[PDB]
């Protein structure tokens, strides 16, 4: 997921404000 | 805004950075 994709390869902050509540 | 590499806490303080006020789950893999 996220967590993952983030670490292994790369994520955009587009991407992470999908785990905003 | 750039691409990101994150691992570990690194991670979570950009999810607080992009969310603020509005907070976050964090779900990682088990
Ligand atoms: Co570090």
């Amino acid at each position: 997921g996220i967590v993952e994709q983030c670490c292994t390869s790369i994520c955009s902050l587009y991407q992470l404000e999908n785990y905003c509540n | 805004f750039v691409n990101q590499h994150l691992c570990g806490s690194h991670l979570v303080e950009a999810l607080y950075l992009v969310c603020g006020e509005r907070g976050f789950f964090y779900t990682p893999k088990t």
